[PDB]
């Protein structure tokens, strides 16, 4: 359990030691791989703002 | 999936906007399809969310 | 014996044209012409039909007229140039059935051993669909009666084929297509919650109906059963739903979590182009 | 034999050492009664499927059902002790086809095997069969009160 792994985490008062989860999660996961990079397209737009008025 | 794989190509081109006005030739939008698409489908998916408390009391 | 219908608008556009023809002669009650019909499954599908000539007296309500050999000479006509219609049953425009409709539904059950009315409207404003669907069959009784022929409402819809709308939506021409976004969904409250709780309130009605009179057929069969099948929510004060609320929030949970991120992302599309083009318009009008 | 198979419900294992333990000495045909149960070295063994068909005839019913009982009471109702429930439910947990629920943490267990990932069938069963019904009521309910208005 420590170094490999099962998902079996460890309690001491239950018996069947749980092992449970959710893999699909990715709807939070490529927003924030966008949002990641839109700050950087935002970043890279901050040029032409600042230049383009003075 | 439907938003975000064109999500990606849409925020592509802020890599290629620069100045020198006609000195480059691609404008198109990206905002079509992420809003509307996505007002409609969250916008009704939450009343489907509201529909529990509307039949419901 | 018949599972539902699949029906056209034309036919009813073919019970509309003989309206017409009616409203200008001396009507004494309504219309009483032919259903043909295309049954192919347990499902039914009607692509055609045409009228027959009727009158009724109101003395004992057996003198009522047809013209079997008017009838089957243009079902032999609608046969030989349409070997796929048959007759399926018949119509009446007066929205309220009436006890004579048995004698017609027994006098041509004899040519197919099946004839399904339909009820219409020629003026509907509250009613949902038009189409309706009796059979004749006998449950026999609880007391067993001396045949007790009931009509059994059988389930019904408007039906649906391909460009036959050619005609329609290019006249009706004030539809707004893909309302979704918009006051649809308020439309469709308005309407279910008012007009379905008075269906539920006439519902209570005909309660009172069993309070102040009902003696009739009283209708401990299946009356309290469906609404036992409705009683699987006993929703009395207290409201009962602690097992519930955070179920709510799993309903709440997702789409929240879509609105959140997803309109961030929706203020970070508007506002890249919005200033660009905004400033370059600003300071390169002149 | 087919009383045992039919919906199965409980059994008590000495009700059934009584039954089946008359026939071996009634005799209207005593030879396939001596080989399934009188013998003893295969007969036994056959016994041992028996005690397999009485604990599985258990536990096949305890598998559609008792959500949320505890345990002693569990053993009590399976005729066969918590020692007895260990033994005679880790040789059929290596049957590993059948998903359970125990836990210790006193001696008290619970139940609702999937952990429920549903809010999906809850939305489904509830809201379509409720809402369907509900646009039935109308079609059948205000046909039988035009019915007991046509007769009035």
């Amino acid at each position: 359990i420590l170094d490999k792994k099962f998902h079996g985490i460890l309690d001491q008062g239950e018996g069947v030691l749980i092992i449970f989860d959710e893999p699909p999660v990715d709807k939070t996961y490529e927003a924030a791989l966008e949002t990641i990079q839109n700050m950087s397209k935002v970043v890279d737009s901050l040029y032409n703002k600042a230049k383009k008025l003075t | 999936n439907y938003n975000k794989a064109v999500e990606e190509e849409d925020k592509m081109t802020p890599e290629q906007l620069a100045i020198k006005n006609v000195g480059k030739q691609d404008p198109k939008r990206h905002l079509e399809e992420h809003v509307d698409v996505l007002m409609t489908s969250n916008i009704v998916q939450c009343l489907a969310a509201m529909l529990d408390t509307v039949v419901f009391k | 014996a018949v599972q539902k219908v699949v029906v056209h608008p034309l036919v009813l556009l073919s019970v509309v044209d003989h309206f017409n023809r009616i409203g200008k002669v001396g009507n004494q009650k309504r219309v009483v012409g032919v259903l043909l019909g295309s049954w192919q499954k347990k499902v039914l599908d009607v692509s055609n039909s045409f009228a027959v000539p009727f009158d009724e007296d109101d003395k004992d309500d057996s003198v009522w007229f047809l013209d079997h050999d008017y009838l089957e000479n243009m079902y032999g006509m609608f046969k030989k140039v349409n070997a796929r219609e048959r007759i399926v049953g018949w119509y009446h425009t007066g929205p309220k059935l009436h006890k004579n409709d048995i004698a017609i539904n027994e006098l041509m059950k004899r040519y197919c051993p099946n004839s399904v009315l339909v009820i219409i409207d020629v003026k509907p404003k509250d009613l949902g669909l038009p189409t309706e669907a009796y059979i004749s069959v006998e449950e026999v009784h609880d007391d067993g009666t001396p045949t007790s022929k009931t009509f059994e409402h059988v389930t019904s819809e408007i039906g649906a084929e391909e460009a036959e709308e050619v005609g329609v939506e290019h006249l009706l021409r004030d539809i707004k297509d893909t309302t979704v976004g918009t006051l649809s969904q308020r439309i469709t409250n308005q309407v279910h919650g008012l007009k379905g709780l008075n269906s539920k309130l006439l519902d209570i009605r005909s309660y009172l109906e069993k309070v102040a009179t009902g003696k009739l057929p009283i209708n401990h069969q299946i009356i309290y059963q469906l609404q036992d099948v409705f009683n699987l929510l006993p929703d009395v004060s207290l409201q009962e739903f602690v097992k519930a609320f955070y179920l709510k929030t799993n309903d709440q949970m997702v789409v929240v979590y879509l609105a959140s991120l997803i309109r961030s992302v929706v203020a970070l599309h508007n506002l890249i182009n919005n200033k660009i083009a905004n400033r370059d318009a600003e300071k390169k009008e002149g | 034999l087919l009383k045992l198979f039919t919906t199965m419900e409980l059994m008590r294992w000495s009700t059934l050492v009584e039954d089946y333990g008359m026939e071996l000495r009634k005799g209207s045909l005593e030879s396939p009664a001596t080989d399934v149960f009188g013998s003893t070295e295969e007969g036994e063994k056959r016994w041992k499927d028996l005690k397999n068909r009485v604990v599985e005839h258990n536990i096949r019913i305890m598998a559609k059902y008792y959500t949320r009982i505890t345990m002693k009471r569990m053993a009590q109702l399976l005729d066969l002790s918590v020692d007895e429930s260990e033994a005679f439910l880790s040789n059929l947990v290596v049957n590993k086809t059948i998903f359970a629920k125990v836990d210790r943490l006193a001696g008290i267990i619970n139940f609702q095997r999937p952990k429920d990932p549903n809010n999906l069938l809850n939305d489904w069963s509830q809201k379509l069969n409720s809402l369907m019904s509900l646009v039935n009521k109308t079609t059948h309910l205000i046909a039988k009160e035009e019915m007991i208005h046509n007769l009035q």
